[PDB]
C-alpha cells in the first residue's frame, strides 16, 4: 500500500539540453501511516532523466566569395561559401571564351552514340555494349559468344557503387555491373 | 447496502502504412494487442513489393529552372516567392498549443495537432496518457523586418516570444541572427 | 537492372543515378503491464446489558 | 524473424530462412577502398581533369573533415552528411545520436626546399 | 527482471573487382563529360 | 542525381513556362502551392 499517498506532478527539467533530473514526491504521518510500516517498505521518492539529447551546434555558414572567372563550354559561374540554404549557387556568367579543344575521343575504338568510347571488336556479337543498341543497330550478321542465355549474379550493381567516405551511405551508381 | 462501479475503456489505432494489407492490420487491433506474425510477414512482403518513397531527403525546388524562356531572371522570382511563402504562415503566428501541441497552418487558420492519447480543442484533455518528460518546449519567434541592404547583412534577428521555457523543456533551437549577402538585384540581373 | 529481392527485371534511366538492392529493416516494441488493487474492511462490535 | 525477435529468445528456426534471404541479396559489410580519381582513364582528356579532380578532392578533403562535425556520446564515430552530422552506432548502442582524429592545421608557408607539412592532433 | 541481447553477422558471398580496364556506367560517364576544362571546385564538387 | 539536364514533366515544364517574366507572386504562388516546396535528392523508401 505505497499509492495511498499520491506521487505529485513531475516537476521541471534541470536544465535545457545538456543534462536534464526531476523528480517526484504527499505522505502525512497518521496513524494510518505509522501502524502499517510504511516507512521502510514504501519509497518516498521517484527520479529519472529528462531530455537525454545532445545540444546541436546550429550549422553556421560562411559569408560568399569573391566571384570565380568563367571558361567552361557552358556559361555558368561558381560562388563558393563555407543548414538550408544552398551551399554553393551558381549563376549565369559572362564567358571571355567559350567551348573549345572540342574533338572525337575515340582513334582506334569505336565511338557508341551516347558518349561511350568502346573496342571495335565488341561490336555486332550480339550484345549491347554501347547501352543504346548503337554497335547492334544494323549488324547483317553476328557472332554468338556465349552458347546459351545464362542469368546475372544477384545483387551485383551493390559491389559497383561509390563510396563517400565522409557520408557513411557509400553513393549512387558509378560502375556498370551489366557490362561483360 | 453495497454499490460498485466498473469502468474499462480500451482503444487502439493501429497505423500499417501493403495497399491492401494496410487494413488487415489496423482490423486486428481489436481484442488482438499483439501482431499476428504471419499477418505481419503478408505485410512485409506487401510493402516489399510496393515501395514507401518517404522518409527521404529533400532539395531545394527552385533549382530545378535550368533551361527555360528567361530561366535565371525565373529562378531569382522563384527564390523570392519561396521565401515569401515561407515566412508568410510559419507556424510561429500561431499561438503556443498546450501540452507541448505542434501547431500548423492550413489556410488562414491554425490547428493544434495532438500528442498521441491526447485530444482536445487546444490539446488541453486527455492528459492521462503522457508517457513523456513534460514541460513546456520554446519556440522560435516570427522574423522581424528584414535588412535594408546596408551592406548586404542580414537583420532577421530570431528571438524569444511569449512561450518561453517555464516547464523546463529545451529553447528554440537554431540560429538567433541571420547574415547573407545582398542580390543587389541579383548583380543587377546578371551583369 | 539485375533482380535483387524483388521481381525478374527492372529497367533504369538516365536520369535516375541508382537503384539498390539491400533490405534493411527496423523495428521498436514499448509494452507495459501493471495493476493496482486496495482492500479496506473495517468492523466493530459492542453489547452493554 | 524480425517481427518475431520481440519474444525470440535466441530464436533459430526463422535463422535458416534468414540466411537464406541473406544469400539471395547480400548487403555490403565489410569493403577496402581505393581513389575514384584512378577510374577516369578512357575519357578524351584524361591526365588534365584527373589532376583537376585530385585538387578538387584534396580541397574538398580541406573543406569537409569528419573532426568538423561535434563528437559522439559513446566512442561513436561522426560522419557528415550533407550539413547534418550523424553519429554511427557501434555495437551495443541505440538512439537517435548514439578516440578519433582531430582537424588538420594550415598548410606551413612554403620553404626554401620542396618539403611542406601539415600537422593532425589526435585529441 | 532479466535483458539479453544477440547479434550475428554473415559473411556471405563476394566478390573482387578488376584492378585496370573498367568499364564506366552511363550516367557516370555522361555527367564526367559536362566538366569545365579550367579547374572549378564548385562544379567539380557535384559529381563528387 | 541533382545536377544534369533532367527530363522534367509536362505540366511542371508547362507552368513554369507560363509564369510571367516580370515578378508576379500571384502565379507563384499558385505554382509553389501545386508543386510543392522541395524535391526528393536520395534517400531509401523504408515504411512505417
Ligand atoms: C492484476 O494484475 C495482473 C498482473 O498480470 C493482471 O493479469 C490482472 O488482470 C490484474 N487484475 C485486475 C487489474 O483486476
Amino acid at each position: 500500500f505505497c499509492d495511498h499517498y499520491a506521487w505529485t506532478q513531475w516537476t521541471s527539467c534541470s536544465k535545457t539540453c545538456n543534462s536534464g533530473t526531476q523528480s517526484r514526491h504527499q505522505i502525512v504521518v497518521d496513524k494510518y501511516y505509522q501502524e502499517n510500516f510504511c516507512e521502510q517498505i514504501c519509497s518516498k521518492q521517484e527520479t529519472r532523466e529528462c531530455n537525454w539529447q545532445r545540444c546541436p551546434i546550429n550549422c553556421l555558414l560562411g559569408d560568399f566569395g569573391p566571384w570565380s572567372d568563367c571558361d567552361p563550354c557552358i556559361e555558368k559561374q561558381s560562388k563558393v561559401r563555407s543548414c538550408t540554404a544552398p551551399l554553393v549557387a551558381f549563376q549565369p556568367c559572362i564567358p571571355s571564351k567559350l567551348c573549345k579543344i572540342e574533338e572525337a575521343d575515340c582513334k582506334n575504338k569505336f565511338r557508341c552514340d551516347s558518349g561511350r568510347c568502346i573496342a571495335r571488336k565488341l561490336e555486332c556479337n550480339g550484345e549491347n555494349d554501347c547501352g543504346d543498341n548503337s554497335d547492334e543497330r544494323d549488324c547483317g550478321r553476328t557472332k554468338a559468344v556465349c552458347t546459351r542465355k545464362y542469368n546475372p549474379i544477384p545483387s551485383v550493381q551493390l559491389m559497383g557503387n561509390g563510396f563517400h567516405f565522409l557520408a557513411g551511405e557509400p553513393r549512387g551508381e558509378v560502375l556498370d555491373n551489366s557490362f561483360t | 447496502a453495497a454499490s460498485g462501479t466498473q469502468n474499462n475503456v480500451l482503444r487502439g489505432e493501429p497505423f500499417i502504412r501493403g495497399a491492401g494489407f494496410i487494413s488487415g492490420l489496423s482490423y486486428l487491433e481489436l481484442d488482438n494487442p499483439a501482431g499476428n506474425k504471419r499477418r505481419y510477414s503478408a505485410w512485409a512482403e506487401s510493402v516489399t513489393n510496393l515501395p514507401q518513397v518517404i522518409k527521404q531527403k529533400l532539395t531545394p525546388l527552385y533549382e530545378l529552372v535550368k533551361e527555360v524562356p528567361c530561366a535565371s531572371v525565373k529562378k531569382l522570382y522563384l527564390k523570392w516567392a519561396l521565401e515569401e511563402y515561407l515566412d508568410e504562415f510559419d507556424p510561429c503566428h500561431c499561438r503556443p498549443c498546450q501540452n507541448g501541441g505542434l501547431a500548423t497552418v492550413e489556410g488562414t487558420h491554425c490547428l493544434c495537432h495532438c500528442k498521441p492519447y491526447t485530444f482536445g480543442a487546444a490539446c488541453e484533455q486527455g492528459v492521462l496518457v503522457g508517457n513523456q518528460a513534460g514541460g513546456v518546449d520554446g519556440g522560435w519567434s516570427c522574423w522581424s523586418s528584414w535588412s535594408p541592404c546596408v551592406q548586404g547583412k542580414k537583420t532577421r534577428s530570431r528571438e524569444c516570444n511569449n512561450p518561453p521555457p517555464s516547464g523546463g523543456g529545451r529553447s528554440c533551437v537554431g540560429e538567433t541572427t541571420e547574415s547573407t549577402q545582398c542580390e543587389d538585384e541579383e548583380l543587377e540581373h546578371l551583369r | 537492372v539485375f533482380s535483387g529481392d524483388g521481381k525478374d527485371f527492372y529497367r533504369l534511366s538516365g536520369n535516375v543515378l541508382s537503384y539498390t538492392f539491400q533490405v534493411k529493416i527496423n523495428n521498436d516494441f514499448n509494452y507495459e503491464f501493471y495493476n493496482s488493487t486496495w482492500s479496506y474492511v473495517k468492523h466493530t462490535s459492542t453489547e452493554h446489558t | 524473424l524480425a517481427w518475431e525477435k520481440g519474444s525470440s529468445g535466441l530464436e533459430e528456426k526463422t535463422f535458416s530462412e534468414w540466411l537464406e534471404s541473406v544469400k539471395e541479396n547480400p548487403a555490403v559489410i565489410d569493403f577496402e577502398l581505393a581513389p575514384i580519381v584512378d577510374l577516369v582513364r578512357n575519357i578524351p582528356c584524361a591526365v588534365t581533369k584527373r589532376n583537376n579532380l585530385r585538387k578538387a578532392l584534396q580541397e574538398y578533403a580541406a573543406k569537409f573533415d569528419p573532426c568538423q562535425c561535434a563528437p559522439c556520446p559513446n566512442n561513436g564515430r561522426p560522419t557528415l552528411s550533407g550539413t547534418e552530422c550523424l553519429c554511427v552506432c557501434q555495437s551495443g548502442t541505440y538512439g537517435e545520436n548514439c578516440g578519433q582524429w582531430g582537424c588538420w592545421s594550415s598548410w606551413s608557408t612554403c620553404d626554401a626546399t620542396y618539403k611542406r607539412s601539415r600537422t593532425r592532433e589526435c585529441n | 527482471s532479466s535483458f539479453i541481447r544477440i547479434h550475428k553477422v554473415m559473411k556471405v558471398l563476394n566478390f573482387t573487382t578488376k584492378a585496370k580496364d573498367l568499364h564506366l556506367s552511363d550516367v557516370f560517364l555522361k555527367a564526367l563529360n559536362h566538366l569545365p576544362l579550367e579547374y572549378n571546385s564548385a562544379l567539380y564538387s557535384r559529381i563528387f | 542525381n541533382n545536377p544534369e539536364f533532367l527530363q522534367l514533366a509536362e505540366p511542371f515544364w508547362k507552368e513554369l513556362s507560363h509564369l510571367p517574366s516580370l515578378y508576379d507572386y500571384s502565379a507563384y504562388r499558385r505554382l509553389i502551392d501545386q508543386y510543392g516546396t522541395h524535391y526528393l535528392q536520395s534517400g531509401s523508401l523504408g515504411g512505417e
